[PDB]
DNA sequence: TCATGATCATAGGCGGTAGCGTGCGCCAGACAGGG
DNA sequence: CCCTGTCTGGCGTCCTCTCACCCCTATGATCATGA
């Protein structure tokens, strides 16, 4: 079976991708499993601020990576061959694996 | 007038031509009127019918 | 009557050679094997090297060409000029046995062949052969955004479905 | 655009590739399945581009607001067909080829600029004779053609620093090592001095000859060809009868020959030729 | 039989030859004469670039008669490029200079 | 920083480029107990004479654009001043203030 | 179940154990023959 | 080298209209029927 994992900052773009992706796979094949969110990934980051010294001065970031883990169950000729014509928006970085 | 249009060089002078070139009419008369209007000397020539 | 190279036609040697090795007539073109997945199959087929070349002995004037012309063996002779050229023999003479160049069967694929893996819808992309293991299935020698599978695709298929 | 003249000139091989957007290797045109053409042919896709407007041969780009970016799949840049017609690919030849527009015009301008009569050249550009390049401290000429008998003197009693070869190779040695500042002073000299009539007219035609192609920008070898053009699929155009067949153009005949007879020579180089063999092919290509 | 814009052929991008084919009248070589024997030179200009070859001239000319502009954008035949590429696949290099 | 420094930092890096292979062979060597004791003592001589800019433990990491050395974040590469101009203007994706 | 025969579909450049060509004409310029 | 014959390259009106013609033959493979 066919996982699919796919990464990225936008949560908009990430689910329109998801969603994409279902569309391609549920046409081609059958019983696509489903888009699973895992957690996402707030990394955060502290920083000072001033160019010499304020240290209580500070900027806290972070990057939010969001997972979408969607899944297809039975990978037939047309489904799984599909894919490779069919690239996703950009600033989505998928990665599908199977088995 | 546009039969005998070209022209062989007799002597070559202080231009650039050959002694058996055969060179179009026009382009030796411009060539001699622009040599001779100066202090030097010309090339001259002689006709063929084509 | 002598060996002499000749431009022939193919596949066919035993008639003319009838004609020829019903005398002690000499013949000889460079030798090859071809593996060629013909149609959905391996096949083995040590046949000559070369296209029409070959190596004929016979003698010219008495038997006048004309009359033999019916039958293959006959594209012409090697010339370089305009009287059938006499040739040397330097395979017959000097250079026996060879072909280790290789049995590459000139472009049909060995194992690990970079070409053509998909056809019909999946195809606009080389994706490649990483071992044409069996001609059989798997799924492709596919790249996109994940770990690079290898062939998805059946007997008669991975190469030119 | 906007332009005042029309400059004619040779081509050199260079800029034969610079035309060039990809190289033609295989002969068949159409698939006849589908007619999407085979790549890369003498149709193609990924060197000409494609059939339909913006139209991609495996199809990914289609947006208004997406111009501009390349195909992955095919690589058929998504662009217009018109450029079916501008395209020009190139095809490598195995050996050189002499050019036939400079061998047989009457007069030869590669007999009248090698100082050699016709014959000579073309018993030497059919793979019928030889003729010497770089003949050393030996008995032989420069110019001197050979024979079969010959031949095997000269390389019995000289198989050392003697050479000589044959076919297109050897006339792109000779006009390759031609020096013209050599052959401009030294004419300018003959006919400062020989003075005779026949000679004179002669030579006369010979020195305008080198003269403008001195005083011009080509160079000698530039006359035997090493790649080969192919005009632009637009431009010799493969026509329905409406009966399921084409009844081809003669140019793509043409150039489905020069391919199939390129390629077999590139493979019979490929896997060695036969000594005295690697001849009748080359002769074959030169002829198509 | 008459025509006022029809189908343009494929090699060279002139108009179709004959009736069934709905073509039209060859300009030929003579009349080409005739026009340079008068001071006729706009009419042959049209005559030859806008109504006959350039495919971007005469759709420039198309919009411009219905909008009641009588003007034309001359551009270059587009047979001229065939020329220059059929004599350009030889081992000839003709150009364009400046 | 200067362009001197960042002029040594690029050396070192590409010494210790260079010498990784050689450099780690011999560190695998010296700390191998099932091995001769002259041999540990001809590896940790060898590790002497190699250069000592060939060691990765000499580099700093800097700034990728003003080259200074402290308030440095790996992800980015970048000083910590230089990052926050990044994350203002726009350039570094998917990372905005945060705050919970 | 195996073998043989018949029918249908798909695939390339004188056709042959040689010879086919045969009813334009002028000019012109180079290539070569004779002396 | 100076003629003088041979050879092979060039060229031979414009515009339009109509019509036909534009692989068949051979070999190989598959399927069906009969023994």
């Amino acid at each position: 079976r066919i996982r699919i994992r796919l990464k990225a900052f936008d949560h908009r773009l990430i689910d329109q991708a998801t969603a994409e992706i279902v569309e391609t796979a549920k046409r081609t094949g059958a019983q696509v499993r489903g888009p699973i969110p895992l957690p996402t990934r707030k990394e955060r980051f502290t920083v000072l601020i001033s160019p010499h010294v304020n240290k209580d001065a500070r900027d806290q970031y972070e990057i939010r990576t969001h997972l979408r883990l969607v899944d297809i169950v039975e990978p037939t000729e047309k489904t799984v061959d599909a894919l490779m014509r069919l690239d996703l928006a950009a600033g989505v970085d998928v990665q599908i694996s199977l088995g | 007038r546009q039969m005998l249009r070209k022209a062989t060089i007799v002597n070559a002078g202080s231009s650039d031509f050959l002694e058996g070139e055969q060179v179009e009419y026009s382009r030796v008369k411009i060539a001699n009127r622009e040599l001779e209007a100066n202090g030097k000397v010309g090339a001259t020539y002689s006709r063929d019918l084509l | 009557q002598s060996w002499y190279l000749l431009y022939c036609k193919r596949g066919q040697l035993q008639r003319a050679q009838e004609h020829l090795e019903r005398q002690a007539v000499n013949c000889l073109a460079p030798m090859i094997t071809l593996e060629k997945i013909v149609r959905g199959k391996r096949t083995a087929v040590s046949e000559p090297l070369f296209p029409n070349y070959l190596f004929v002995e016979f003698d010219p004037e008495v038997i006048h060409t004309t009359t033999i012309n019916a039958t293959r063996g006959v594209s012409h002779f090697v010339r370089f000029g305009a009287s059938p050229a006499i040739v040397p023999s330097a395979v017959i003479h000097q250079l026996s046995v060879y072909k280790p160049k290789d049995i590459v069967d000139p472009a049909t694929p060995y194992p690990g062949d970079k070409v053509i893996i998909t056809e019909g819808a999946f195809e606009g992309f080389q994706a490649i052969f990483t071992e044409p293991d069996g001609e059989a299935r798997s799924m492709l020698l596919l790249n996109l955004i994940n770990k690079e599978i290898k062939h998805s695709v059946k007997n008669t298929e991975f190469r030119k479905l | 655009e906007e332009f005042d003249a029309i400059k004619i000139a040779l081509a050199s091989p260079d800029m034969i590739r610079s035309w060039s957007f990809g190289e033609v290797k295989k002969p068949e045109t159409i698939n006849y399945r589908t007619f999407k053409p085979e790549r890369d042919g003498l149709f193609c896709a990924r060197i000409f581009g494609p059939v339909k407007d913006y139209e991609c041969l495996c199809g990914k780009y289609k947006r208004l607001k997406h111009r501009g970016v390349i195909c992955e799949k095919c690589g058929v840049e998504v662009t217009q067909t018109k450029v079916r017609r501008e395209r020009m690919g190139h095809i490598e030849l195995a050996s050189p080829t002499a050019h036939i527009w400079f061998l047989k015009s009457l007069p030869s301008r590669i007999g009248l600029l090698l100082d050699m009569p016709l014959r000579d050249i073309e018993r030497v550009l059919y793979f019928e004779s030889y003729v010497v390049i770089e003949g050393g401290m030996t008995n032989l000429e420069r110019q001197q053609i050979l024979t079969e008998e010959q031949y095997l003197d000269a390389l019995e009693e000289f198989g050392d620093e003697f050479d000589a070869k044959m076919g297109a190779e050897a006339i792109q040695a000779l006009l390759k090592s031609m020096d013209l500042e050599q052959e401009c002073e030294q004419l300018r000299e003959e006919l400062n001095e020989t003075n005779s009539e026949t000679k004179r007219k002669k030579l006369t035609k010979r020195i305008k000859l080198l003269e403008a192609f001195v005083q011009s920008g080509n160079k000698p070898e530039w006359m035997i060809l090493t790649v080969l053009p192919v005009l632009p699929p637009d431009l010799r155009p493969l026509v329905p009868l409406d009966g399921g067949r084409f009844a081809t153009s003669d140019l793509n005949d043409l150039y489905r020959r020069v391919i199939n007879r390129n390629n077999r020579l590139k493979r019979l180089l490929d896997l060695a030729a036969p000594d005295i063999i690697v001849r009748n092919e080359k002769r074959m290509l030169q002829e198509a | 039989h008459a025509r006022s814009t029809g189908s343009y052929s494929l090699v060279t991008q002139q108009p179709l030859g004959g009736k069934a084919q709905f073509g039209g009248q060859r300009f030929g070589e003579m009349e080409v004469w005739a026009l340079e024997a008068y001071g006729a030179a706009y009419t042959l200009q049209e005559m030859l670039t806008v109504k006959s070859d350039d495919v971007n001239g005469r759709t420039k000319m198309y919009k411009n008669i219905v909008d009641g502009n009588h003007q034309m954008e001359p551009g270059m035949p587009e047979s001229f490029n065939v020329l220059l590429k059929e004599i350009r696949s030889l081992g000839i290099n003709i150009e364009l200079e400046d | 920083a200067k362009q001197s420094m960042k002029a040594r930092e690029v050396k070192r890096v590409a010494l210790a480029d260079k010498y990784f292979a050689k450099r780690a062979e011999l560190k695998a060597i010296i700390s191998d107990v099932n091995a001769s004791d002259e041999d540990r003592w001809n590896a940790v001589l060898k590790l002497q004479t190699l250069p000592r800019d060939s060691s990765p433990s000499r580099q700093r990491n800097r700034c990728r654009q003003t080259g200074r050395p402290h308030g440095f974040l790996r992800k980015f590469g970048l000083s910590r001043i230089k990052v926050r101009e990044a994350a203002m203007r726009g350039e570094i994706p998917g990372l905005k203030k945060a705050s919970w």
